[PDB]
């Protein structure tokens, strides 16, 4: 009559109802995804219900079992898993009003339009609309005219409401026993218990400065080049030593930097590869696309897709008839059912998106075997990187070579690579500082370091110390600029970005060293390899029964976040940096501002 | 000597209220199933089954089994698990032949075949050949024990079959014919 049979009899009963009833949600969400239907639509909102109120009671029977008497280390997950006040502490009140805000919030930004002076009957929506003038002209003046507008519109309309929302979710993150919100997002890496692994929450912003101090002299150079080749496009709009602006990055926030590959590319003379005219030649299809991905995966030793997997899912729209949502998914419905949507076109984006998305299932698959509270990953960023190793592998010219897509005779150059380098590095290497400064700064507002009244003297302060990048016009406490971004004005993290860009060049560069690789990292494939199919798959099949720690020395073989293989990725391109910039200023400096 | 109403019935039972059909007084020739049924599993631990027809068997029994796919390793001697520790439990000297197949197509509805139940608590172990249809409510605690609701629980659950599980959700139908040779 002890108390780790009570409460293992109850994790088996939940195990069996939680099973059925989310297979359930998953099948309702599935089917609306693919059609478009009202009654469906009361279906999905029913199915709903009927899964939050199970969860909900079935929280309750799980308060009765104190989490000190557990020595098993595998229920005991579970257990602090399911014992989590979900929403159950705030009032009702209290409650009633976060919902409110929320709703609002996503409401707003939702449905936010913007028209133009003088012009009654000329209304822009945010998308299409404004992301079409930021990401395809050339234009000044229309640039910087949206750019403020859109800013003056949101943000003084959607501060007040943050003011709220971040006081509530201060109260519930004091009210559950946590330091600040902050905190509460922070948990997520935490892992306490076993010795020699422990993570306490504290150390991952440690962590992240130290990782990110090395970086920064790479950034430089690049900054610097980007800079030399933007005088270019606008001889009078840069200021030559100062800070680029914000307004000319073709971006609504500067996330990416891909929109200026035609800009700076360094030999325009030869255009980069397309493989296009071949698929056309032998009439291609989505079923020979995905039987060439499963090729590739079972060429490592992984196993293949299910039966049901090419009958089931769809892989191209179905027309007019149908009417569904074009955005590649991967689903795990659970009970063996597995699906990949996606609206296809013969074009080489999708053929990689291909790899992703059955990089994704293949994690999926690697551990079934796992309790239902365990089936997820390691942490918040494996997911993402698992699936993009493969498509890093993958778009190399050797591997196109050698499958039969290209000429036998395809003679590589050195040249095209610098171009190769340059295109991939304008969308990984330079969106870090961005994710960097929007995390610090909102840790700092979670904890209050900054007053209410002195944000943008700070907010400012940080893009010229991290992103490099000053605001093109003076602003005053009515504006509040970072809450129009998506996953600002949504309850969503930001920290996952960083990982997964640290951790895919690291398993990259383990794939490749035990792969027996001859050459730089950036002519690697991991085909032909149970070298690294094997060591990967021992990170796979673990899910979220062991630490992350665990699981990433499994491939890795360190049990830290590391740097050096992003440096690694990129060695030619700092060497053609170094020579290139050798006659021009380095760094940046806050002292030119356009209205002064 | 009869099969066609064992082995191409109506309908089969569930695990914890399993047959223990009757066969006697023939001669051993299941070339039939053979032919109208593939067998994709088929383990004789006894003597070979193409000497299975050298001797005939008087007292032979057999069960209707409707389980999971991933269950089907678990009815073998010397095995663990929920259904051999709870259900059903084979005898070490063993001497019979297993047979599943498939059973999408009759035994999967739309909103599911919730039709076939299973055991999954007992404080307590089994024994070979035992058949158990307590209803009785299963005590959690020390306290005294009143219907369900609290740590108190029916030791009964049901299964889900749906028509697109995968390979390891959907039935297979195993009819354990154990004839012993020594006593048939
Ligand atoms: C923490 O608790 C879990 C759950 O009780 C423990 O899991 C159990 O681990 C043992 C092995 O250490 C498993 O034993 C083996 O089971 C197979 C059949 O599945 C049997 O053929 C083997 O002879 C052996 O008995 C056991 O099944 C497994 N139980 C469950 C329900 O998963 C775990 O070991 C505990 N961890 C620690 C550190 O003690
Ligand atoms: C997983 O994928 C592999 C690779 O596609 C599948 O391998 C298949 O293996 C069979 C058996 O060798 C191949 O069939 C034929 O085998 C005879 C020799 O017995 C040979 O003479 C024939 O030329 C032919 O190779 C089959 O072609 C091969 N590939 C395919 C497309 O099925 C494997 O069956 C897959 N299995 C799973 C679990 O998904
Ligand atoms: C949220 O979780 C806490 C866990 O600390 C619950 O706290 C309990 O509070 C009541 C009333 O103060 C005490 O009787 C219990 O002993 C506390 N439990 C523990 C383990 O400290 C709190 O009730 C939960 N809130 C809900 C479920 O609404
Ligand atoms: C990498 O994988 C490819 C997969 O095709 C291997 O190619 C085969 O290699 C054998 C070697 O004798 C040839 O006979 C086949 O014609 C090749 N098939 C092709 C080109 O489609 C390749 O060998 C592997 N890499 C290495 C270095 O072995
Ligand atoms: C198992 O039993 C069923 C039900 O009696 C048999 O089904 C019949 O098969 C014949 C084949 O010619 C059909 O003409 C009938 O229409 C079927 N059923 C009905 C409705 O009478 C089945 O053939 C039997 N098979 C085996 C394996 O013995
Ligand atoms: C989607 O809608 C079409 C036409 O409205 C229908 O034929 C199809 O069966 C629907 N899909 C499902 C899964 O029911
Ligand atoms: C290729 O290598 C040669 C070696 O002399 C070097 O001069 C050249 O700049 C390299 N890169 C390109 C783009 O050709
Ligand atoms: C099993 O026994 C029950 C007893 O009522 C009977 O109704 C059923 O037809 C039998 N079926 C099999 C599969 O032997
Ligand atoms: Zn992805």
């Amino acid at each position: 009559s002890t108390i780790e049979e009570q409460a293992k009899t109850f994790l088996d009963k939940f195990n069996h109802e939680a099973e059925d009833l989310f297979y359930q949600s998953s099948l309702a969400s599935w089917n609306y995804n693919t059609n478009i239907t009202e009654e469906n639509v009361q279906n999905m909102n029913n199915a709903g219900d009927k899964w939050s109120a199970f969860l909900k009671e079935q929280s309750t029977l799980a308060q009765m079992y104190p989490l000190q008497e557990i020595q098993n280390l595998t229920v005991k997950l579970q257990l602090q898993a399911l014992q989590q006040n979900g929403s159950s502490v705030l009032s009702e009140d209290k409650s009633k009003r976060l919902n409110t805000i929320l709703n609002t919030m996503s409401t707003i930004y939702s449905t936010g339009k913007v028209c133009n002076p003088d012009n009654p009957q000329e209304c822009l929506l945010l998308e299409p609309g404004l992301n079409e003038i930021m990401a395809n002209s050339l234009d000044y003046n229309e640039r910087l005219w949206a750019w403020e507008s859109w800013r003056s519109e949101v943000g003084k309309q959607l501060r007040p409401l943050y003011e709220e929302y971040v006081v509530l979710k201060n109260e519930m993150a004091r009210a559950n026993h946590y330091e600040d919100y902050g905190d509460y997002w922070r948990g997520d890496y935490e892992v306490n218990g076993v010795d020699g692994y422990d993570y306490s929450r504290g150390q991952l912003i440690e962590d992240v400065e130290h990782t990110f101090e090395e970086i920064k002299p790479l950034y430089e150079h690049l900054h610097a080049y980007v800079r030399a080749k933007l005088m270019n496009a606008y001889p009078s709009y840069i200021s030559p030593i100062g800070c680029l602006p914000a307004h000319l990055l073709g971006d609504m926030w500067g996330r990416f930097w891909t929109n200026l590959y035609s800009l700076t590319v360094p030999f325009g003379q030869k255009p980069n590869i397309d493989v296009t005219d071949a698929m056309v030649d032998q009439a291609w299809d989505a079923q020979r696309i995905f039987k060439e991905a499963e090729k590739f995966f079972v060429s490592v030793g992984l196993p293949n897709m299910t039966q049901g997997f090419w009958e089931n899912s769809m892989l191209t729209d179905p027309g007019n008839v149908q009417k569904a949502v074009c955005h590649p998914t991967a689903w795990d419905l659970g009970k063996g059912d597995f699906r990949i949507l996606m609206c296809t076109k013969v074009t080489m984006d999708d053929f990689l998106t291909a790899h992703h998305e059955m990089g994704h299932i293949q994690y999926d698959m690697a551990y079934a075997a796992q309790p239902f509270l365990l089936r997820n990953g390691a942490n918040e960023g494996f997911h993402e990187a698992v699936g993009e190793i493969m498509s890093l592998s993958a778009a190399t010219p050797k591997h196109l070579k050698s499958i039969g897509l290209l000429s036998p005779d395809f003679q590589e150059d050195n040249e095209t690579e610098i171009n190769f380098l340059l295109k991939q590095a304008l969308t990984i290497v330079g969106t870090l500082p961005f994710t960097y400064m929007l995390e610090k700064w909102r840790w700092m507002v979670f904890k209050g370091e900054i007053p209410k009244d002195q944000w943008m003297k700070k907010w400012w302060e940080m893009k010229r110390e991290i992103v490099g990048v000053v605001e093109p016009v003076p602003h005053d406490e009515t504006y509040c600029d970072p809450a129009s971004l998506f996953h600002v004005s949504n309850d969503y993290s930001f920290i996952r970005y960083y990982t997964r860009t640290l951790y895919q060049f690291q398993f990259q560069e383990a794939l490749c060293q035990a792969a027996k690789h001859e050459g730089p990292l950036h002519k690697c494939d991991i085909s032909n390899s149970t070298e690294a199919g094997q060591k990967l798959f021992n990170m796979l099949r673990l899910g979220k029964s062991e630490p992350w720690t665990l699981a990433l020395e499994n491939v890795v073989g360190a049990k830290n976040m590391n740097v050096r293989p992003l440096l690694n990725y990129f060695e030619p391109l700092f060497t053609w940096l170094k020579d290139q910039n050798k006659n021009s200023f380095v760094g940046w400096s806050t002292d030119w501002s356009p209205y002064a | 000597c009869p099969f066609h109403e064992v082995f191409n019935a109506t309908r089969f039972a569930s695990v914890y209220a399993w047959n223990r059909t009757r066969i006697s007084n023939c001669v051993a020739d299941y070339s039939v199933l053979y032919n109208f049924a593939p067998f994709f599993a088929f383990k004789c631990y006894g003597v070979s089954p193409t000497k299975l027809n050298d001797l005939c068997f008087t007292n032979v029994y057999a069960d209707s089994f409707v389980i999971k796919g991933n269950e089907v390793s678990q009815i073998a001697p010397g095995q663990t698990g929920n259904i051999a520790d709870y259900n059903y439990k084979l005898p070490d000297d063993f001497t019979g032949c297993v047979i599943a197949w498939n059973s999408n197509k009759l035994d999967s509805k739309h909103s599911g075949n919730y039709d076939y139940w299973y055991r999954s608590f007992r404080k307590s172990k089994l024994k070979p050949f035992e058949r158990d249809i307590s209803t009785e409510i299963y005590q959690a605690g020390n306290k005294p024990c009143k219907g369900k609701g609290p740590n108190c629980y029916f030791p009964l659950q049901s299964y889900g079959f749906r028509p697109t599980y995968g390979v390891g959700h959907q039935p297979y139908r195993v009819v354990v014919l154990s004839f012993e040779l020594l006593h048939a």
